[PDB]
RNA sequence: UUCUUCUAAAAAAAA
RNA sequence: AAGGCGGCCCCCUGGACGAAGACUGACGCUCAGGUGCGAAAGCGUGGGGAGCAAACAGGAUUAGAUACCCUGGUAGUCCACGCCGUAAACGAUGUCGACUUGGAGGUUGUGCCCUUGAGGCGUGGCUUCCGGAGCUAACGCGUUAAGUCGACCGCCUGGGGA
């Protein structure tokens, strides 16, 4: 806000393997306070991806992330008469957290029978470099792009 | 295309846009791109990245005549005062001279008149 | 600190390109009094002087006509 | 404003020198003033305005070499 | 860059 | 004197200021009526017309846009000779003269001391800002007065109508 910068809060990593960004991850897919669902879906959607894609659960959850990790994003400023989008280098916290954010909201739009699934299917795709996460990330490095005229 | 080794180059930096002109030394121009036709318009085209970009066009636009050394000629007022010099170094040109050849006139003609924004 | 005051000179001589280089920029335009430290006659005489000499083409009118 | 690189001399510093001599040279300056056209009443009331605030500056700088502030 | 207008009724203290 | 006057050169020409004298001897100051000069726009006659630009046309903005913004563009702006005689024609302060503490400059002469370098000490003209007494409703003016006086002229008597 306008006076102080607040210090940034610890968060505790998950139990299964010692993570904080997947321990981050389960705290963004959480919806209701109920973490001991969302750690279901999330550990059964891993374990599946360990199956197709033959690497351990961390290495395949980081891939994965990093077709969906932006680095540049617009941010209106309007100093002129007219929106204009400024395109802005990403700091890798926000990076991580539009990331998860992305592949979250793209698995919450599947139409496949249940969330763990979905995310398994969603994290695949992501690996293999398709699917609307990553349309989602080349849609915002194109208008970024497009407007990258203004700095 | 009958190969030039030193050659001039005309930037008309306008307000609204910004013409780069590579020539021979006796003014006879070999390409020309602006930022206008390299794909910007409005309020994209009266940058300095639109005009970057116009003078990274003109330099490929005249490759085949095999250009290595350049004297910079500077016209007008703009955005892109500085950043199309920059292109034209880092497109591979030795940039000899930089001269600014903006037109001034010794109270001649009247300018029209002020805009009552 | 007007160096024509420190001679005393009487006029300001437009034949003396030399001396008058030195008071114009590489542009061709004149160099301020107030810059130069000139006394207000001494400038007057040494701008009419600066138009004489470019009248008779001793000196640019500006570094960019030929 | 001619500017010509000198042997062993870095092309950012050649165009840092252009540019210092060009506003030195007050080129964009008197462009901008001639961008449109200016009535003799106006100009007069501006340089009038400018002589006030170049003078006004001065004064209110001998004033407050004066007194302090704490 | 554009961004107009609000009619027609109030009361206030006195060593 | 005011309106105003900005490249350079020549011809004709007005006013102002400084230092030493010499000269005429109140010849002076103001001025109703009168006369002359008087920005810009406008008018007549004859030229000239690049840029700018009332009117006008088209394109935008808008609920509308006979405007602001954009692209063109005619009188006009320029020259010669007359007419018009008006402006926030302003220092919103009529002209002339005398007296009343000062400071920092700008510009233009001129005298003395060793110009012992562009130094120091005076004395005139014009002009900018600050400020003391005093004046003023206040803001401010303040030796260039709106202070203290004298001579003459023009003007004002509630706002609107005007």
């Amino acid at each position: 806000p306008r006076r102080r910068v607040i210090g940034q809060r610890k968060i505790l990593p998950d139990p299964k393997f010692g993570s904080e960004l997947l321990a981050k991850f389960v705290n963004i897919l959480m919806v209701d306070g109920k973490k001991s669902t969302a750690e279901s879906i999330v550990y059964s959607a891993l374990e599946t991806l360990a199956q197709r894609s033959g690497k351990s659960e961390l290495e395949a959850f980081e891939v994965a992330l990093e077709n969906v990790r932006p680095t540049v994003e617009v941010k209106s400023r309007r100093v002129g008469g007219s929106t204009y989008q400024v395109p802005v280098e990403v700091r890798p916290v926000r990076r991580n957290a539009l990331a998860m954010r992305w592949i979250v909201e793209a698995a919450r739009k599947r139409g496949d029978k249940s969330m763990a699934l979905r995310l398994a299917n969603e994290l695949s795709d992501a690996a293999e470099n398709k699917g609307t996460a990553v349309k989602k990330r080349e849609d915002v490095h194109r208008m970024a792009e497009a407007n990258k005229a203004f700095a | 295309r009958k190969q030039v080794s030193d050659g001039v180059a005309h930037i008309h930096a306008s307000f609204n846009n910004t013409i780069v002109t590579i020539t021979d030394r006796q003014g006879n121009a070999l390409g020309w791109a602006t930022a206008g036709g390299s794909g910007f318009r409005g309020s994209r085209k009266s940058t300095p990245f639109a005009a970057q970009v116009a003078a990274e066009r003109c330099a490929d636009a005249v490759k085949e005549y095999g250009i290595k050394n350049l004297e910079v000629m500077v016209k007008g007022p703009g955005p892109g005062r500085e950043s199309t010099i920059r292109a034209l170094n880092a497109a591979g040109f030795r940039i000899t001279n930089i001269t600014d050849v903006t037109p001034i006139p010794h109270n001649g003609c009247r300018p029209p008149k002020k805009r009552r924004v | 600190f007007c160096r024509f005051t420190a001679e005393g000179v009487q006029e300001i001589d437009y034949k003396d390109i030399a001396t008058l280089k030195n008071y114009i920029t590489e542009s061709g335009k004149i160099v301020p009094s107030r810059i130069t430290g000139t006394r207000a006659k001494y400038q007057r005489q040494l701008a009419r002087a600066i138009k004489r000499a470019r009248y008779l083409s001793l000196l640019p009118y500006t570094d960019r006509h030929q | 404003p001619v500017i010509k690189v000198r042997e062993n001399e870095p092309f950012d510093v050649a165009l840092r020198r252009f540019k210092r001599s060009c506003e030195k040279a007050g080129v964009l300056a008197e462009v901008r003033r001639r961008e449109f056209y200016e009535k003799p009443t106006t100009e007069r009331k501006r340089a009038k305005a400018s002589a006030v605030k170049r003078h006004a500056k001065k004064l209110a700088r001998e004033n407050a070499r004066r007194t302090r502030l704490y």
